């Protein structure tokens, strides 16, 4: 099939989806994250160019209202066009110096990742795109001035893959365990290291939440911070890091899990920072959930291993993903200081959520970043968040 | 002091007034935008056409001075799938300011596009010394819209 038509839906639910589409309008299946992709490294003009190749294709699409859904792995198809841009960057990496070669490879890596977005487990095109992403990321590290180690940590009769970014192997370094959202890959944050963590000599260790990316073989269960806990235990045996100076940064759902870990391992974590984290609100709102764009529902159905979806049934389960509905938030507070933030208006993460988290956290502050020039009003905040972690880790 | 000639006729607007964050926030580059009144996009400088999107609503160009420009008709116009645009020049094409790059059906566009505002920006801001923005009414291929010093 084609990405937008992988998630088996019940006839009764397929109609609500139809209703939601013709209601939002939207000329795309996937949620385009133009700004986010630019911050992670994609050239803004190449990005528009790819979208133009995709929108201008006359090949058959699953749903013509979504120029995003061309069927088949040939021109016009999402994975295909993003992969093309990825190969272009990779091919021309073949004749650059080493610093420049790596940057072209990292950029190649990102295109491959976007090519597979939102990464549904059943998407075979997205899966080999993911292989390209991993490879390109490996090669980029070889030619980098920095140290990127791919770690394998035994777990549940299987292994967890994590990437350790070090500025150097001189003195042990404070490390920050980083995890993004359900539709990301752990390798989509090279920039968070190169332009923000590396500058302070802080090591970055990325990990995929269970059911996501390298951790897709692990089901997304009640304890979905177990992998991160396992990584925390392995720290004491990694010579390059100061396992006594561990920090946490989490994006989107990744942030929910980081708060969680911050309650389960207070003694072994210095500070936690979350951004755009969906703590409670959206989870306490089945109307909204069963309204969201189909891409997001396809993602949930995929992480939850559902065989057939009943948009109504799923809206239900989701109540569990709430940290208030789980307990972590209510009576006791964690010793771990947590800085929770998100953009003004974020539907998924209202200031009221960074609110609870800040409350149930000793020395925890909730600070909103407003829309006035989203781009400017982020790098700033993001830089504060780092100085904050530089402090708490020292 | 290189003059950037209006790639299309219209009224000049601040780039930060276009209904799109990547442009408005100057992520694609810096410059101005034009409220179209005519029917064609032409090279804003003498140089080489870089890219021409497949939906025919935008193109890039590098002046022989090294300034890289990007002209994009409207906002969200990529979802019109090329409807209303006709490609004239080609990638790599050497051109003189005023040379026709694309032709467009304005009536059709003012009806189907989320917005007709057209950004014309310098994409390699890091490689230029200064940018001065002009204002007012401009006629395609004649009235300059910006002055750049590489």
């Amino acid at each position: 099939k084609e990405t937008s038509a992988l998630t088996q839906y019940m006839p009764t639910s397929q109609s609500l989806l139809d209703e939601i589409k013709e209601k939002n309008g939207f000329s795309w299946y996937r949620n385009l994250r133009r700004l986010q992709w630019v911050w992670q490294g994609v050239d803004p003009i190449e990005q528009e160019q790819v979208l133009a190749r995709i929108a201008s294709s006359k090949h058959s699409r699953t749903d013509e209202q979504w120029l995003d859904t061309v069927m088949g792995y040939h021109s016009g198809n999402w994975a295909y066009e993003w992969t093309r841009l990825g190969m272009e960057h990779q091919k021309r990496a073949g004749e650059m110096t080493n610093e420049a070669a790596s940057e072209a490879l990292f950029s190649a890596s990102l295109c491959y990742s976007i090519a597979g977005y939102p990464h549904l487990k059943s998407d075979n095109l997205a899966i080999q795109a993911q292989v390209l992403a991993n490879s390109a990321y490996l090669e980029a590290a070889k030619k980098s001035k920095y140290i990127i180690k791919q770690l394998e940590i035994p777990f549940e009769k299987g292994k967890i893959t994590a990437h350790l970014h070090l500025t150097n192997t001189d003195k042990p370094h404070p490390v920050v365990i980083v995890s993004a959202g359900l539709d990301s890959l752990q390798t989509d944050m090279w920039r968070l290291f190169r332009d923000h963590l590396a500058k302070h000599d802080i090591a970055m260790l990325t990990v995929d939440m269970p059911s996501v990316g390298y951790s897709s073989k692990y089901p997304l269960t009640e304890d979905y911070s177990r992998l991160h806990q396992a990584v925390l235990n392995e720290l004491f045996s990694i010579p390059y890091v100061d396992h006594h100076r561990v920090g946490l940064i989490g994006f989107r759902f990744g942030g929910n899990a980081m708060v969680r870990l911050s309650f389960l391992e207070q003694e072994k974590i210095k500070a936690c920072v979350i951004l755009g984290a969906p703590i409670h609100d959206i989870f306490a709102s089945p109307q909204k959930l069963q309204q969201m764009p189909k891409m997001y529902l396809d993602v949930l159905a995929s992480r939850l291993g559902k065989s057939v979806v009943d948009i109504y049934s799923l809206s239900g389960q989701m109540a569990a993903w709430s940290l208030k509905v789980q307990g972590f938030l209510s009576s006791r507070k964690t010793k771990v200081p947590i800085l929770a933030m998100s953009l003004e208006g974020d539907p998924v993460s209202p200031y009221s959520d960074n609110q609870m988290v800040a409350f149930f956290s000793t020395y925890g502050k909730a600070k909103k970043i407003s829309s006035k020039t989203i781009t400017q009003g982020y790098e700033q905040s993001l830089d504060l968040a780092i100085k904050w972690l530089e402090d708490e880790l020292l | 002091a290189i003059e950037i000639i209006a790639p299309l006729s219209g009224e000049i607007v601040n780039i930060e007034d276009v209904p799109d964050v990547v442009f408005a926030e100057k992520i694609v580059g810096d410059g101005i935008a034009i409220k179209p009144t005519g029917n064609k996009m032409v090279a804003p400088v003498n140089g080489t056409i870089g890219k021409i999107f497949e939906t025919n609503h935008a193109f890039s160009i590098e002046s022989d001075d090294g300034v890289e420009l990007f002209v994009h008709f409207g906002i969200d116009t990529v979802e019109l799938k090329g409807e209303g645009f006709t490609r004239i020049a080609e990638e790599g094409q050497t051109v003189k300011a005023g040379d026709t790059v694309i032709e467009f059906d304005l009536a059709l566009l003012e009806e189907k596009a989320k917005s007709t505002l057209t950004p014309v920006v310098i994409s390699n801001m890091d490689e230029i010394k200064e940018l001065n923005k002009l204002s007012g009414s401009v006629v395609v291929g004649e009235t300059p819209v910006l002055r750049v010093t590489k």
